[PDB]
């Protein structure tokens, strides 16, 4: 299988995909919790 | 019918990146959109012009923005029984304050929403508005304001609620500690959850795209991550609608090992400083705006709250939005 780690800074988006409408977006540089 | 797109979502991210200087970003822009849809059915003249140029709604009509907005919302809201969605909206404003009834009807009937007259005086109002924020977003979100100044007139308070659970779960036993390298170029340990399963993915030029269903399928997270030596700011600074619609297009069901952190940010911004004046909105934050849409009285824009909640961990994600559209008279 492909690899897909994500072990360094992303951009992430939350859709909904019959309106096409993305709810939230975001980059994270610094993981928290 | 208006076939509107996400540019308002590329443009207010690309816009916040430039101007705030924190790791993390984190933001809503339906929430940001519905709260300025509700307070531009008040507006006039340049304010209103000036509103929809920054929202990307110049050449739509109101009552076109109005009946997208109310059209868009319930659609959200019933397309996936299995996923929770909220969606709020409320307007609060100042007691003994004469506020215009078409106005606030065209808030009930296209954005339902709740409207109150409060007194802003009282020790009770901040609990009040700030317990409307918490029951709306799972208490993920308790307070949105801090004060409210002895010129407030009216809040217009939208709040998004979102909670998915992975089609594809990971097992809590297959996380482990593992790093992950910061913006600036350190190590941290992080929770790295993994799994392997069918997920959609494609790639381009910078980056390897991930799509994770939620649910029913009808939400997903996109996740863009850049190649070795390219940055996400490239990544903002390069997403517009044509590369998003490209990268959807592009996704295909592949077989993948995904490592992903278990990770939380809660970002708060003042929209009003720097970001929604770029994008084009100038005149509603000073004291020429005209609003005679909502009163006689003159007022305008004092600040755009925006607060934000994520939280993705091995069963699904959660995340919660709140703008406040403050109005002060003049
Ligand atoms: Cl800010
Ligand atoms: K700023």
């Amino acid at each position: 299988p492909i690899n897909f780690h994500i072990n360094k800074p992303f951009v992430f988006a939350i859709r909904e995909k019959s309106t096409g409408v993305i709810l939230f977006i975001g980059e994270i540089g610094e993981v928290k919790e | 019918k208006i076939e509107k797109d996400n540019a308002f979502a590329f443009d207010l991210l690309q816009t916040t990146r430039k101007h705030v200087t924190e790791a993390n970003v984190f933001i809503s822009p339906l929430s940001v959109s519905m709260a300025l849809n509700m307070t531009l059915n008040g507006a006039a003249g340049v304010t209103a012009d000036e509103m929809k140029t920054a929202l990307r709604e110049t050449g739509y009509t109101m009552e076109d923005i109005n009946e997208y907005s109310h059209s868009l919302r319930e659609a959200l809201l019933k397309v996936d029984p299995s996923t929770t969605i909220g969606m709020a909206n409320s307007i609060w404003y100042k007691q003994g304050e004469l506020v215009k009834e078409p106005f606030i009807l065209a808030n009930r009937t296209h954005y339902d929403a709740e409207v109150k007259a409060v007194d802003f005086s009282s020790p009770a109002t901040l609990p009040a508005i700030n317990g409307w924020c918490a029951q709306k977003t799972n208490d993920k979100i308790t307070k949105i304001l801090d004060y409210i100044p002895g010129n407030a007139f009216m809040y217009l308070i939208n709040a998004v609620y979102f909670k998915g659970i992975w089609v594809t779960q990971f097992k809590k036993s297959d996380t482990k500690r593992a790093p992950f390298r910061k913006a600036d170029g350190t190590t941290q340990e992080v929770n790295m959850m993994a799994q392997k399963s069918t997920f959609g993915y494609t790639t381009d030029e910078c980056c390897q795209y991930l799509e994770m269903d939620y649910g029913n399928k009808a939400f997903s997270m996109i996740v863009m991550l850049p190649n070795e030596g390219q940055t996400t700011r490239d990544v903002i600074e390069q997403l517009d609608n044509k590369h998003w619609s490209m990268i959807i297009k592009g996704i295909r069901p592949t077989q993948v090992s995904l490592r992903m952190p278990r990770f939380k940010t809660e970002c708060k911004y003042g929209l009003e400083k720097k970001i929604l004046p770029e994008m084009g909105m100038n005149v509603p934050f000073t004291e020429t705006a005209d609003f005679p849409g909502i009163t006689d009285a003159a007022i305008f824009i004092s600040r755009v709250i925006h607060k934000t909640f994520v939280q993705v961990d091995e069963e699904g994600t959660e995340a919660a939005a709140v703008t406040a559209v403050e109005m002060v008279k003049t």
